[PDB]
């Protein structure tokens, strides 16, 4: 009724993001803006790629 | 197979025969045959992608 | 021969029609053959267990 | 007591809307399907009918007694065609199962 | 006003030196542009668009 | 170069769309709209320019 | 009030983060290079009552 269980969860793929960016929204959130827009990368001492690489 | 590939393309690849459920040979060693593809062809993938 | 030029956008105009129409779920690809094994045969005794 | 195919179609609409609405909600659940297909054929709408079974295996490909009715009812209904078209593709997609077999060889 | 109202000048109304809450209110303005920018966006895109229900 | 325009041009666009409740200006009631989200910073630029109480 | 006033200087002065070179935008460049702007030259009052008008 009323009260009751799922027994089937909702299905991504239809909307906000999802075929066609919900047909290219000009809604966004403010958590949507740009913020930490630079990856960092390891360093020669933390523990880069070439640094693993050799190692025993 | 025609009556399995209905929407789909030429080039899919689906499996539709027993032939597909038979266990293949044990490939004895390190063999050519099972070789992850190249390392300049895994960077142009990479770079393509 | 034609010449395209797009037509320049105004920039203080909002967007213009209705995206929030909502639409059922159409048909999934089409169905792939399942490849199971022949079945393991099943007893009344553990079917009732 | 209902004359002219107005009421009828009165009566149609009325318990079209109320399976569509129980596939609404319930969505897979496969016997709502099997028993809307079940009054279309009844009433000889058959293509109505195989739309929506065409619909439930949509759902779910995988469930065989679906399949079955489905091809029972395009043989009962003289479709031979139809039926041997529908063997063919449950045969095709579901191999492992003998019943398909079975029935299309009989 | 302390300062203004120094010597003969008394505690009348008498005094525009509205520099000091001009900057005050331009700074504001300054920063209240994109936040208002931004809001007033979402609020046409909501009424142009329309509302995606459980979209995001 | 874009040049100026005379200044009794926007005086008469402006008081010709009077309130927008013409039929005759019934396609811009949409542009002024989208023109709203454009508000803070049409405000931001006219207090940023107020005559300095020596300028008449 | 001297003491809160001091207080504001010294919260700004701390939190100098350096102006972060970014590339420059310019807006109104940008909606004049359109042909949906004009440009002349008119009082500050006639603006005024223009923007109190259109923001209604
Ligand atoms: O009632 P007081 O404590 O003496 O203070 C008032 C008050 O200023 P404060 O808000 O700083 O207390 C008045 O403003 P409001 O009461 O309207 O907020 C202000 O006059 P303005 O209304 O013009 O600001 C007036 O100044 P003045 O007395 O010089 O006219 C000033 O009194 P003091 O100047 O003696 O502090």
């Amino acid at each position: 009724t009323a009260a009751r269980p799922t027994f089937e969860p909702a299905r991504g793929g239809r909307g906000k993001g999802e075929g066609d960016l919900s047909q290219l929204s000009k809604q966004y959130s403010s958590r949507d803006l740009p913020s930490h827009t630079k990856i960092k990368y390891r360093q020669t001492t933390q523990d880069a790629p070439e640094e693993v690489r050799n190692r025993d | 197979d025609a009556i399995a590939r209905q929407g789909q393309s030429k080039d899919k690849v689906i499996y539709s025969k027993y032939t597909d459920l038979v266990p293949k040979e044990v490939m004895n060693a390190d063999d050519p045959d099972l070789q992850r593809p190249d390392e300049e062809a895994i960077k142009e993938i990479t770079e393509k992608t | 021969v034609i010449r395209m030029v797009e037509m320049q956008k105004d920039p203080m105009e909002p967007p213009r029609f209705k995206i929030n129409k909502k639409i059922p779920r159409g048909p999934p690809s089409p169905p792939a053959p399942v490849m199971h094994s022949p079945s393991r045969k099943m007893t009344v005794k553990e079917q009732q267990e | 007591k209902i004359t002219d195919e107005e009421e009828l179609n009165d009566y149609k609409l009325r318990k079209r809307k109320t399976f569509e609405d129980n596939i609404r909600k319930n969505r897979t659940v496969i016997s709502n399907w099997i028993k809307y297909a079940q009054w279309e054929e009844s009433l000889k709408e058959i293509q109505r009918a195989r739309s929506i079974y065409e619909r439930a295996l949509d759902v779910d490909y995988r469930n065989i007694t679906l399949w079955l009715k489905y091809a029972e009812m395009e043989m009962k209904n003289r479709q031979v065609n139809h039926a041997r078209n529908i063997w063919d593709r449950a045969i095709t997609t579901l191999p492992r199962v003998n019943q398909f077999w079975y029935k299309y060889t009989y | 006003y302390y300062r203004f109202n120094t010597g003969p000048v008394g505690k009348g109304p008498g005094c525009g030196f509205w520099a000091a809450g001009w900057r005050v209110w331009l700074f504001f303005m300054r920063g209240i542009t994109p936040l208002l920018e931004r809001w007033l966006g979402n609020l046409l895109a909501r009424q142009f668009e329309g509302r995606h229900s459980k979209g995001v | 170069q874009k040049e100026d325009m005379p200044p009794e041009h926007v005086r008469k666009i402006i008081r010709d769309h009077g309130d927008m409740t013409n039929r005759k200006f019934r396609h811009d009631k949409r542009v002024y709209l989208g023109a709203l989200k454009y508000m803070p910073h049409a405000v931001l630029k006219l207090l940023e320019n107020m005559p300095m109480p020596w300028e008449q | 009030s001297y003491q809160k006033l001091l207080k504001y200087y010294v919260l700004n002065a701390l939190k100098h983060r350096p102006p972060k070179a970014q590339k420059k935008r310019y807006l109104f460049r940008s909606f004049k290079a359109t042909k949906f702007f004009q440009s002349t030259k008119l009082d500050w009052v006639e603006v005024g009552l223009q923007v109190c008008r259109q923001g209604y």
